[PDB]
């Protein structure tokens, strides 16, 4: 049981580390684009 | 060697100011006294010239003995390609560097995405070089290398960078536990020191001022170089007021581009 637990957390976690890198990645675009605005 | 490359050219300046020295003496003598308004006056004039005139060969003579004393020991076609490449080789760097110092780019505009290798193969080629660093790269948190930077009995410099860039650097001294409880790198902490954090205030302008705008290995490279230089602290004395402690503090400002020590509060 707590085998199979600590595999099913450790494969959240990777799922979420990675989304948070592709995300962050996005939002330094949008940064740019958003503070270098003429408006 | 170079330096057998400098004497002896060193050496050759020296026989033509020797023999030019000995007929300016000649020369001189050979016209004879001026008239120069005043008797005493002309009189002066001429000795001063001759005496000038004879120190000078003297002087040249005895430059030419010191250099003595410190001097060691189709085809043209090749050889004219290699003279050609070393002229090309030094006007381009002359030429680079007096227009790179003045551009005239204001705006990128007209009218990050990186394998990790690529970030391993340059953060192990700056460690090949300057072998008293060791950079030991780690990927706790994803993508986003962090750098253990030791440097001598001195410095332990922890670099996290984002998609090989520098980003935020902790600088903590040598027997100060870098590592949590569970053996990862601490992050976020700081040095209980008063030196080890204003090291901290100066790597960060240090990640803040070299900055070009898309090639990050001079960065790094150029922020490893300026760090390298920090292992002279406690031994350099400040290059304003040439004491070691100005509030008890080292000379804790290596300046950028040309890496001396000061104390911050003499700039
Ligand atoms: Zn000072």
């Amino acid at each position: 049981r707590n085998q199979q637990l600590r595999t099913l957390q450790e494969e959240c976690d990777r799922k979420l580390i990675t989304l948070r890198d592709e995300i962050s990645i996005d939002l330094y675009e949008l940064e740019e684009e958003y503070y270098s605005s003429s408006s | 060697v170079s330096v057998n490359l400098e004497a002896f050219s060193q050496a050759i300046s020296a026989i033509q100011a020797l023999r030019s020295s000995v007929s300016r003496v000649f020369d001189c003598l050979k016209d004879g006294m001026r008239n120069k308004e005043t008797l005493e006056g002309r009189e002066k004039a001429f000795i001063a010239h001759f005496q000038d005139n004879l120190h000078s060969v003297n002087r040249d003579l005895n430059e030419l003995e010191r250099l003595s004393n410190l001097v060691g020991k189709l085809y043209s076609q090749l050889l004219q390609a290699y003279k050609w490449s070393n002229k090309l080789q030094y006007h381009a760097g002359l030429a680079s560097g007096l227009l790179n110092q003045q551009s005239l780019k204001r705006s990128a505009n007209q009218m990050l995405v990186l394998p990790p290798q690529y970030v391993d193969d340059v953060i192990s080629r700056i460690d090949r070089m300057f072998p008293e660093m060791s950079i030991h790269l780690s990927r706790p948190n994803g993508t986003s290398a962090m750098l253990l930077v030791t440097l001598g009995k001195v410095l332990k410099v922890i670099v996290v960078m984002r998609s090989l860039f520098i980003d935020r650097t902790i600088v903590k001294g040598y027997n100060e536990n870098v590592y949590t409880e569970d053996g990862k790198l601490d992050i976020w902490s700081k040095s209980n020191y008063q030196v080890f954090q204003k090291v901290t205030d100066h790597a960060t302008t240090a990640l803040l001022h070299y900055q070009l705008p898309q090639m990050p290995d001079v960065v790094v490279r150029s922020f490893m170089t300026w760090l390298r230089s920090y292992i002279k602290l406690f031994q350099a004395p400040c290059q304003r007021c040439g004491k070691f402690l100005q509030d008890g503090l080292p000379p804790t400002w290596r300046d950028f581009r040309t890496l001396e020590a000061f104390h911050d509060t003499c700039r």
